[PDB]
């Protein structure tokens, strides 16, 4: 219904093991506005995540950003799962650090 | 400072 | 060239009490003010460190303005249910964008004022700022109402007046992060693929402001529908990121060229692999 979100998971800086960073889950280009966005580390939910950048694509589709401070480790796995009305079931997207 | 609808309703 | 832009949204929630009204303000690509009707004791708050030292007479006036608008949108919402004959069971979405594009010399280039219902365009102020453009026969009802009432004039006065005046004022207090242009960090990467060829991805990192074009060339010819492209994304340091990639034959990765144009580039970059 009315556009399907485009989820991207990435970091502020190119990642380096052991050095503090910020994890962004950028969800964009969707409608209707109501949407839920969870950040997952190894499958359990991360407690405090901030929401920023609500806008319209000059054609009114919505935009919203989720971010969190984290430290990349070789053994940990990150992901963002987003559920939208145009979508049958919540889509989980995994961070890959080598884009 | 933002704009105001000024109660110009549809 | 600078712009002051405001994004307004009101969404109904049937059964779930009063609808949600919110406002977000931007200068260029920088957020600085916020409003949300689901916060208890809904008041206006600063979203950029350089604005917070505006005074209480400012914020109270901004609280007054929003709350006033909150009412118009609730009333506007129910009107939508009659222009279109829709169920009183479902929730709907009403959008609103208003702003101005101002040249560095204080002159404006463009001013916006325009509404959208349920994610689709509805009514919009024309470039010349004199008459309204109504999308359908449901929206044209409003046009006549606002033409006779001389609505377009008042709307025009904000854009021409207060918008320009407050941008000039905004641009002197937050110039540290607003009056800045930061150059892109570009390069090309190679990735082998299972399918037997190669993916070349062109990167542009850490630039500001957010306006940027990323492009691929196969000896002078552009492969627009061949590249895959993500939307400009915030890096969260005031800077932005973006990339675009194509698929090339093993052995011919070096025939393809990548270009980056931005303010932060004295001369437009050219990259290969």
């Amino acid at each position: 219904i009315q556009k399907t979100p485009q989820i991207q998971v990435y970091s502020r800086h190119p990642p380096e093991n052991g050095k503090p960073n910020i994890l962004n889950c950028y969800v964009t280009q969707f409608h209707p506005p109501h949407i839920e966005i969870q950040m997952l580390k190894n499958g359990k939910k991360i407690p405090k995540v901030e929401m920023s950048d609500m806008s319209f694509s000059k054609d009114w589709s919505f935009y919203i950003l989720a971010h969190t401070e984290f430290t990349p480790t070789e053994t940990d796995t990150y992901a963002c799962r987003v559920k939208h009305a145009s979508m049958a079931e919540p889509k989980t997207v995994y961070w890959d650090r080598d884009m | 400072i933002g704009p105001g609808r000024a109660f110009y309703v549809i | 060239s600078h712009s002051l832009r405001y994004f307004v949204t009101a969404v109904s929630r049937p059964g779930f009490g009063e609808p949600r009204y919110m406002e977000v303000g931007y200068v260029d690509n920088t957020e600085f003010v916020r409003f949300d009707s689901d916060a208890e004791n809904p008041r206006y708050e600063p979203r950029a460190r350089w604005i917070e030292q505006e005074g209480p007479e400012y914020w109270e006036r901004e609280t007054r303005r929003a709350k006033g608008n909150e009412q118009s949108f609730r009333v506007d919402l129910r009107t939508a249910l009659r222009y279109y004959n829709q169920s009183a069971g479902g929730s709907h979405t009403l959008q609103w964008m208003a702003g101005c594009d101002v040249e560095s010399d204080g002159r404006l280039l463009r001013g916006y004022w325009q509404f959208a219902y349920d994610g689709c365009d509805y009514i919009a102020l024309n470039e010349d700022l004199k008459t309204w453009t109504a999308a359908d026969m449901a929206a044209q009802i409003t046009r006549r109402k606002w033409e006779q009432a001389g609505a377009a004039e008042r709307d025009r006065a904000y854009l021409e007046g207060e918008c320009v005046e407050w941008l000039r004022r905004y641009l002197k207090n937050g110039n540290a992060t607003l009056l800045r242009t930061d150059p892109p960090k570009a390069h090309v990467t190679h990735h082998r693929r299972p399918e037997g060829d190669v993916t070349l991805r062109c990167w542009a990192l850490g630039f500001y402001p957010a306006d940027i074009t990323l492009t691929w060339q196969l000896n002078g010819e552009e492969l627009t529908q061949e590249m895959e492209l993500v939307e400009t994304r915030p890096a969260g340091d005031g800077t932005f990121q973006k990339w675009a990639s194509v698929v090339v034959p093993l052995g011919k990765e070096q025939k393809y060229t990548c270009h980056v144009e931005h303010e932060g580039l004295p001369e437009p970059l050219t990259l290969r692999w």
